[PDB]
Order: structure tokens, then C-alpha cells, then sequence
């Protein structure tokens, strides 16, 4: 015989304070119990388990569960109270790769691995904790002992030890066949190549000799599956790939899961297919987690739905990348906080798209939007690519410049070209910086009764210009932004406002174009009218001339 | 040549922080460094029965052309035992921050020459991660003093005060202070000497050493001219209403750190509803109070006191045309330290770069002062700050830091 190098094992330990499993064994029928015996004697004869004596205290139950439409009983062993009690990890798997990072290949081979998933070694210390009993016939005579002595399916360690092993494995393989990737997925190994078919089928019969280094054995008769591979939810072809199926159910009535299911579909179809929308149809989940209630769908939503079925009406594939080539992504403003992009090389060829949708939040503005946009499109491609793309934006350098230059964060977009396709990115409105001569001054103030919620809002101007309007179901805040909104309702071109409210000041600083108030609105479209605002802050109570006045003329 | 035992802090797992994307340009350099290291012995291979993880990536240094390694530890180093086996501690000498240069000298590859114990090595796992995930993470541990975690200094201080013993009694005038994988070396000569027993320094290394990387570099401060930045109010011979407003409102923010600040007389000029860019003449009561609040505003602030037990925080703001403004303080309205830079080097277009810069400055100055980082209060959004800060960042520590998302008034006050 030839020798084979042997398998290192993993040490493996139970969670720092925990013992084994002790698990009752369930009573089995005469039938169950004779398959039982007879699958684990084969079992035994290959190596996979060994029988034990009554010394070991420990026990995870067996079954016997029917192959539908079949004869053959299939055994399991119920792992979960063991995997409960052993230690955590690394998982690699930790992150899968997007087909749109893959590189193209002339030929992808797929060999049969599943003759080492069921033969690596179990760290011999471990193996106690992984007895299980088959009942006797009768239950006359003790039941028959076994524990394993290789990587026991549905145990929480064998994908990550399993993985590790054959990693190590084909290391030095890999390394020293550059011209060649390897790629393993449960129980195959995908070996691609741009090797003419002759030089390719070389390094497999190669590979193959190098696995039987450790009396890895892989089938001769071909693999079955061939391009293109349903992987992921994927499918991958050697020079394109695309999801696989999406197909939207004609429906007249959607439950709340028909809705997460049909979002879900939408979302995955995001990556490739671009435009998709999202918003309105998310809408419609809102707090509710009733499963089964149904929902009538907005107008807004069925008009979403549909522009999503014209999406979605023909294939659409996505190339992979070329390393020689920049990365260009191009983002579009859609409407209500949503944000669509395609990554490409060449034009009319994406490797991919997405969407970004705006974050929940009180007021917000289309310039951060992009900006927070541009960040996750930045990271994605770090993760798919390792670099950057170009940005193509709908925001021209003039606008950013300003916002940049004038907003109070820093902040910074990395390398990007102004692309002229509407909507546009503008900046509605900028305070000015200094007061303006022969504008109009408004001295504005609000108050309110936190016990009855009246209150009042006004200004009074240096013009003698006085304004105060009473009102009800308010609050401190709330009457402050109304002071101010009727002095820019009640003001010219250009206009300087003195107000002491923290609060209006905060909000107005951070530059929203849109809020969740509407008086935070009603505010923004006046601002939009103007030429010049002067906005100017003074401490409260401090005897401030104008400030005091209408201070006492609204708190009345 | 043995190992000293280490522990983490009772009831605590060890770090499972997960690696951040890295560019392909950083993770072939760190492939690189890590091959060499583990043929030199200093990190092995390690398997799947180790779940543990502290992320790496890797920076150029200020001025130069090779790819350091930084691990990112400050997970690792909360969770490590505290360190006074041997010393309470290294009371922080407070002449370091008054001589005339400093330079920070890269030790940080001395500690490769200290095992590390073989139970704690697990927790110092790390992950080499590639690009689209196409092949599985490279995992290694440490063998041996890692840089950047807190232990490496405590444990290698026996050896390092044994190397120096004759550089400091042939120079007892030179103030030398480690933090971290830094070593700080003030004097107060004329910098050419300086530079020469600088090098003088760096050849104790070497010859202990029988090569040190970074060893040979030199970042030369001057704590010497280090500024502060007053409380200071405009001096005007036209005041207009606006003007007063904002002066009224600078005198009201400073009244929360000064006790006798007084605005009465100078709100007096305020008092009919005049438009803003109107000039007032200012009246006598109004001209003695703001001549009173000058006065109290040149002494320094009653009651502030440095406390060892608590963080030092740190806020800054940007004012603008690269000018940034900065606070270190461990009680509201008690800096310890205000400042303000401008020279943010090579960043003319990048605020993020700026920013970047400032907290490595601001940092530095903490080290120097009271020997340990503060916690950032940042003004920028969570994700933007994320995403780039590794792109800039030369210095072999990291602070913590949190994030401003409301626009502060103050900063008016501090422009
Ligand atoms: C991640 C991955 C999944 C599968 C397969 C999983 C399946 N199931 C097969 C392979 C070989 C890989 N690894 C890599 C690595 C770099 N480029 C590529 N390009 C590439 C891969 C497949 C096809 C196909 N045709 C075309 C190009 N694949
Ligand atoms: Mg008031």
C-alpha cells in the first residue's frame, strides 16, 4: 500500500463550565431499531464509528427517519444538545463572494469531494461527548454503544473543521498553480481556469493526484452539474452572471408576508436588475407584525409594483471583472429618500447595481443622502473589489464645493466626476454669514403653557412691523419655529431674524430640505423664496432689546 | 526568555471584532509583512478551534516608503488584566511636556524579542482577509509581544529600563517617557545636539538589538511653544447692535465657566428693537462692565484639577479655511487644555484627512501631558468617519472616539 499523509486533527473543547450530553434515548420500533444496527455496522467496518463500553456517561439520542417514497430508513443523530455545549468557531464562511468580483474563466471543472467530508478525524479527547445508544430489541438487553471517531454531520464544529482541513490541503496546491482558482462548497471542489481545455484537464488529473497525498479519493466518472451553476441564489455562467428567477404572483389581495416575501424577491433583484424600488411597498410593513393580516395597497404602492414588473420583464446579466480596468459607479436620485447605482467598466456593462435607501431620521437633505450613499457604494467595493470606483454624481462640483466649504461636519467624497442627468442635487437655500444692511430686522419669540398647551407666536421688527398670533395644542418648540415661520411669511427679499431658541437654531443649522414636521417644511419653502437670510441667535432672558419685548409678548 | 503570566479581567471573553474591509494595495502588503514574520517566528498559523479576532490593516508612516502593521488591540487591551504586578504604575513625568524638543522615537519591534505567554496567545488572533472573499482568511496569532496592545510595554519594561541604564546616567538631564509602542526623549539642547543624542539613543537599540524597521525615524515636537487659546473679546470703536448680540451671547457662554461675568449694562444697549447692522454707541456703565469682563477673563478658570482615575474627553470643531478648534476637559466648563490648528498639511480639499490629522495631534499632545489618549468627540457623520480614517491615519495607537451629530453653538465662541 501507498502511504498517506494523515489529517491533523483540531483540538476541540465544550464551553469553559459544561459538561457533556446526557440525553434519554427515545424508544424505537423493532423496525427502526434493525436498520439502526445495520446502517452503523457498516458504519464500524468503514472507521466512522466505534463501539464503546458502559464506562462513558454520555448519550445523544438516535432516530430513524423515512427516505419519502423508499425502503431505506436513514439514521440521525440529534446533535443539539451536544452543539449547545461545545465551543464557538471560526467560521469562514463569514462572508460569501459576489459574482460581480469573480473573474471571468474559460472552463470551471467541478470534482466530488464527499469521500473526505465523511473521513476527517475527530480529535480523539472529543470523542466521548459524541456517544448515542440504539435501543434493544425488547429493550432485554443493553443497548448498543458507539461514538464517533470522524466529523459527525449536523455537529456544530464539522463545517469549520471540515473546511479548515481541506483548506490546508489544497493550500500549496494553489499556491503553487497561480494560473488556477479552487473553490469549495459543501462537499465540491469548482476549479476554473483560462488554460486551454488541454493544459485545464492537466492540472485537474494533477489536482487530483495531489489529493490522493491523503487517500482522498474524487470520482472518475465526471461530475454531473457543468455551467451555468445555481449557487446562492445566483447563476453563474463562465463569462456573465444573474439571479436566479424572479417571478412577482399576480394577487388581488397581499397579506403582510405576501408583502416581506415580495420585498425580499424585490431586494434581491436589486443587485443586478437597476431601478428597482422599494419604498412605497416597505411602507406598507410599518410597525404591524401580524402575519396573516392583509393590506390594501396604496396607489402609490401599485404604481411601484408596477414599474418594478416592467423591471423585471426580460433577463438581465451582469458581466465580471476585469482587474485592468477602472471601476465607475454612477448613482441616480429616485425620490423619497431612495438612491439607485450601477458599477461598471465599460459603458452598457455593469458588474453590478443596488439601491440605498435614506435613513429613518427627523429632518435630512438630498446632499447628505448622496453622501451617505457614496460611503456604502465606497465599502461595498472595497469588499467586492478592494478599490474605489470613479463616481459619476448628479450634483455639480460648484454645489459641492459650497456645502462642503460652508457645513458644519467635515466631510468628503473621494474621487468623482459631475454627471448631467436630472434630478439634480442642488442646495435649496444658504443663510448668509453676516447681517444684511437695509434688510428688515425680526425680532421673533414664542411661548406656551405646558398645562393648558396654549400658546402664542410673533415677532415685532425695527420697522415697527409687530406681528402675534394665538395658538392652541402647542408647545415651547413648537411656537418658536411658528415665530419664525411668520417672519419669513411676513418679510421681503431679504431679511435678518433674531430669535433664542437653541432649538430652531440646531435645526436650521443642519441644513434640512425636507422634515417629518411641517412646520419644519413650511419653514424650508419660505427659506427657498428668499434672497438673503440672516439668522441670528441671543440668549434668552438677558434683557436683549426686541428679544424682551416680544418674549413678554408672547408668553402673556 | 520566559514568559510572564497574563490574564484577561474576570468574567470576559476575549475580542471577537470583525475585520474591516481592506484594500487589495494594504492586504499584499500585510500578506508580505505577515510571510516574513511568521518565518521569523513572531506569529504562527493557527486553526478553526480558535474563534477569536482583533482586525489589522496597515499605514506608511509620516515620511516614508514601507507599509507598517497595525493591529487594532483596543478591544484586547479593555478586556486585559490591569498591569501592577511590579509598578502601581509609571507616574507620568510632568517635565516631559516642558522641554524645549521632544522626539518619538518607533520601538515597538524591541518587544518581538519577548515570548508571549502560550495561553494568552489565542486571544491575539487575527485575520488577513481577501479581497471579495474568493479564498479563506489567513489566520495567525502572536508568539510573541504584539505591538499596540497594552501588556507589550509592561511586560518588556524590566528589559528596557536594563538597555538605557547608561544613556540616562551619562544624560540625566533627558526626559525619556514610553507610551505604547513609542518612546518620548525631550531635552532641552539646541536641536542639532539634540539630534545627535537622539542618535546616540538609537544606537543602544541596535547594539542590543545584536533590524529595527521604523527605528530610524524621528518625530520631533516642541512642547516648548505649545498654545493655548483664552477667552478673548473684540476690541471696537464701532459697536453694531449685532455685534453687542454677539458679544452678549460669547459673555453669557463664558459666565458658565467665570463666575462674575456680568451682560446687564451692556443688554442696556440693547433694549429698543433696532436693526442689526445699526451702530450704538456704548455707554459708560456698559464700557466699565466690559472692561470688568476682560479682566476676569485673563485669570484661569477656579477649580480645575487633573484627576488620574477619570477619561480625559476631547471635542472639536471646525471653523473653517483648515482651522480647527480643539478642547481636552474631564468636567464640562474645566479644560484642561483649549487649542486651535490651521497647518493641516496636504489636505487643502479633504476635511476628513483634516480632521484625521487633528486627532492625531490632539492625541499626541494627551500622551505628552498627562500620559494617556483622551475619547474624541467627532464632528462628522459615523459612516463618513469610518470609511476613510484608516486612509490617513500614521500613528501606531488609536484613540477612542464618538460622534457629533447636533451643531454645537459653541462654536461661535472658540472662533
Ligand atoms: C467563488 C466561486 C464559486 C464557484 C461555483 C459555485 C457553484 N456552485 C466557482 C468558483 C471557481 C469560485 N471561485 C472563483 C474565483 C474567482 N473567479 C471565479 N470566476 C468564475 C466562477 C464561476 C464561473 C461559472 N461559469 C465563472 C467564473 N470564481
Ligand atoms: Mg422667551
Amino acid at each position: 500500500m501507498v502511504p498517506i499523509s494523515p489529517i491533523e486533527t483540531v483540538p476541540v473543547k465544550l464551553k469553559p463550565g459544561m459538561d457533556g450530553p446526557k440525553v434519554k434515548q427515545w424508544p424505537l420500533t423493532e423496525e427502526k431499531i434493525k436498520a439502526l444496527v445495520e446502517i452503523c455496522t457498516e458504519m464500524e467496518k468503514e472507521g466512522k464509528i466505534s463501539k464503546i463500553g458502559p464506562e462513558n456517561p454520555y448519550n445523544t439520542p438516535v432516530f430513524a427517519i423515512k427516505k419519502k417514497d423508499s425502503t431505506k430508513w436513514r439514521k440521525l443523530v440529534d446533535f443539539r444538545e451536544l452543539n449547545k455545549r461545545t465551543q464557538d468557531f471560526w467560521e469562514v464562511q463569514l462572508g460569501i463572494p459576489h459574482p460581480a468580483g469573480l473573474k471571468k474563466k474559460k472552463s470551471v471543472t467541478v470534482l466530488d469531494v464527499g469521500d473526505a467530508y465523511f473521513s476527517v478525524p475527530l480529535d480523539e479527547d472529543f470523542r466521548k461527548y459524541t456517544a448515542f445508544t440504539i435501543p434493544s430489541i425488547n429493550n432485554e438487553t443493553p443497548g448498543i454503544r458507539y461514538q464517533y471517531n470522524v466529523l459527525p454531520q449536523g455537529w456544530k464544529g464539522s463545517p469549520a473543521i471540515f473546511q479548515s482541513s481541506m483548506t490546508k490541503i489544497l493550500e500549496p496546491f494553489a499556491a503553487q498553480n497561480p494560473d488556477i482558482v479552487i473553490y469549495q462548497y459543501m462537499d465540491d471542489l469548482y476549479v476554473g481556469s483560462d488554460l486551454e481545455i488541454g493544459q485545464h484537464r492537466t492540472k485537474i488529473e494533477e489536482l487530483r493526484q495531489h489529493l490522493l497525498r491523503w487517500g482522498l479519493t474524487t470520482p472518475d466518472k465526471k461530475h454531473q452539474k457543468e455551467p451555468p451553476f445555481l449557487w446562492m441564489g445566483y447563476e453563474l455562467h463562465p463569462d456573465k452572471w444573474t439571479v436566479q428567477p424572479i417571478v412577482l404572483p399576480e394577487k388581488d389581495s397581499w397579506t403582510v408576508n405576501d408583502i416581506q416575501k415580495l420585498v425580499g424577491k424585490l431586494n434581491w433583484a436589486s443587485q443586478i436588475y437597476p431601478g428597482i424600488k422599494v419604498r412605497q411597498l416597505s411602507k406598507l410593513l410599518r410597525g404591524t407584525k401580524a402575519l396573516t393580516e392583509v393590506i390594501p395597497l396604496t396607489e402609490e404602492a401599485e404604481l411601484e409594483l408596477a414599474e418594478n414588473r416592467e423591471i423585471l420583464k426580460e433577463p438581465v446579466h451582469g458581466v465580471y471583472y476585469d482587474p485592468s480596468k477602472d471601476l465607475i459607479a454612477e448613482i441616480q436620485k429616485q425620490g423619497q429618500g431612495q438612491w439607485t447605482y450601477q458599477i461598471y467598466q465599460e459603458p452598457f456593462k455593469n458588474l453590478k447595481t443596488g439601491k440605498y435607501a435614506r435613513m429613518r431620521g427627523a429632518h435630512t437633505n438630498d446632499v447628505k443622502q448622496l453622501t451617505e450613499a457614496v460611503q456604502k457604494i465606497t465599502t461595498e467595493s472595497i469588499v467586492i473589489w478592494g478599490k474605489t470606483p470613479k463616481f459619476k454624481l448628479p450634483i455639480q462640483k460648484e454645489t459641492w464645493e459650497t456645502w462642503w466649504t460652508e457645513y458644519w461636519q467635515a466631510t468628503w467624497i473621494p474621487e468623482w466626476e459631475f454627471v448631467n442627468t436630472p434630478p439634480l442635487v442642488k442646495l435649496w437655500y444658504q443663510l448668509e454669514k453676516e447681517p444684511i444692511v437695509g434688510a428688515e430686522t425680526f425680532y421673533v419669540d414664542g411661548a406656551a403653557n405646558r398645562e393648558t398647551k396654549l400658546g402664542k407666536a410673533g415677532y415685532v421688527t425695527n420697522k415697527g412691523r409687530q406681528k402675534v398670533v394665538p395658538l392652541t395644542n402647542t408647545t415651547n418648540q413648537k411656537t418658536e419655529l411658528q415665530a419664525i415661520y411668520l417672519a419669513l411669511q411676513d418679510s421681503g427679499l431679504e431679511v435678518n431674524i433674531v430669535t433664542d431658541s437653541q432649538y430652531a437654531l440646531g435645526i436650521i443649522q443642519a441644513q434640512p430640505d425636507k422634515s417629518e414636521s411641517e412646520l419644519v417644511n413650511q419653514i424650508i419653502e419660505q427659506l427657498i423664496k428668499k434672497e438673503k437670510v440672516y439668522l441670528a441667535w441671543v440668549p434668552a432672558h438677558k434683557g436683549i432689546g426686541g428679544n424682551e419685548q416680544v418674549d413678554k409678548l408672547v408668553s402673556a | 526568555i520566559e514568559t510572564v503570566p497574563v490574564k484577561l479581567k474576570p468574567g470576559m471573553d476575549g475580542p471577537k471584532v470583525k475585520q474591516w474591509p481592506l484594500t487589495e494595495e494594504k492586504i499584499k502588503a500585510l500578506v508580505e509583512i505577515c510571510t516574513e514574520m511568521e518565518k521569523e517566528g513572531k506569529i504562527s498559523k493557527i486553526g478553526p478551534e480558535n474563534p477569536y479576532n482583533t482586525p489589522v490593516f496597515a499605514i506608511k508612516k509620516k515620511d516614508s516608503t514601507k507599509w507598517r502593521k497595525l493591529v487594532d488591540f483596543r478591544e484586547l487591551n479593555k478586556r486585559t488584566q490591569d498591569f501592577w504586578e511590579v509598578q502601581l504604575g509609571i507616574p507620568h513625568p510632568a517635565g516631559l511636556k516642558k522641554k524645549k524638543s521632544v522626539t518619538v522615537l518607533d520601538v515597538g519591534d524591541a518587544y518581538f524579542s519577548v515570548p508571549l505567554d502560550e495561553d494568552f496567545r489565542k486571544y491575539t488572533a487575527f485575520t488577513i482577509p481577501s479581497i471579495n472573499n474568493e479564498t479563506p482568511g489567513i489566520r495567525y496569532q502572536y508568539n510573541v509581544l504584539p505591538q499596540g496592545w497594552k501588556g507589550s510595554p509592561a511586560i518588556f519594561q524590566s528589559s528596557m529600563t536594563k538597555i538605557l541604564e547608561p544613556f540616562k546616567k551619562q544624560n540625566p538631564d533627558i526626559v525619556i517617557y514610553q507610551y505604547m509602542d513609542d518612546l518620548y526623549v525631550g531635552s532641552d539642547l539646541e536641536i542639532g545636539q539634540h539630534r545627535t543624542k537622539i542618535e546616540e539613543l538609537r544606537q543602544h537599540l541596535l547594539r542590543w538589538g545584536l533590524e529595527p524597521p521604523f527605528l530610524w525615524m524621528g518625530y520631533e515636537l516642541h512642547p516648548d511653544k505649545w498654545t493655548v487659546q483664552p477667552i478673548v473679546l473684540p476690541e471696537k470703536d464701532s459697536w453694531t447692535v449685532n455685534d453687542i448680540q454677539k458679544l452678549v451671547g460669547k459673555l453669557n457662554w463664558a459666565s458658565q465657566i467665570y463666575p462674575g461675568i456680568k451682560v446687564r449694562q451692556l443688554s442696556k444697549l440693547l433694549r429698543g428693537t433696532k436693526a442689526l447692522t445699526e451702530v450704538i454707541p456704548l455707554t459708560e456703565e456698559a464700557e466699565l462692565e466690559l472692561a470688568e469682563n476682560r479682566e476676569i477673563l485673563k485669570e484661569p478658570v477656579h477649580g480645575v484639577y487633573y484627576d488620574p482615575s477619570k477619561d480625559l474627553i476631547a471635542e472639536i470643531q471646525k471653523q473653517g479655511q483648515g482651522q480647527w478648534t480643539y478642547q481636552i476637559y474631564q468636567e464640562p466648563f474645566k479644560n484642561l487644555k483649549t487649542g486651535k490648528y490651521a497647518r493641516m498639511r496636504g489636505a487643502h480639499t479633504n476635511d476628513v484627512k483634516q480632521l484625521t490629522e487633528a486627532v492625531q495631534k490632539i492625541t499626541t499632545e494627551s500622551i505628552v501631558i498627562w500620559g494617556k489618549t483622551p475619547k474624541f468627540k467627532l464632528p462628522i457623520q459615523k459612516e463618513t468617519w469610518e470609511t476613510w480614517w484608516t486612509e490617513y491615519w500614521q500613528a501606531t495607537w488609536i484613540p477612542e472616539w464618538e460622534f457629533v451629530n447636533t451643531p454645537p453653538l459653541v462654536k461661535l465662541w472658540y472662533q
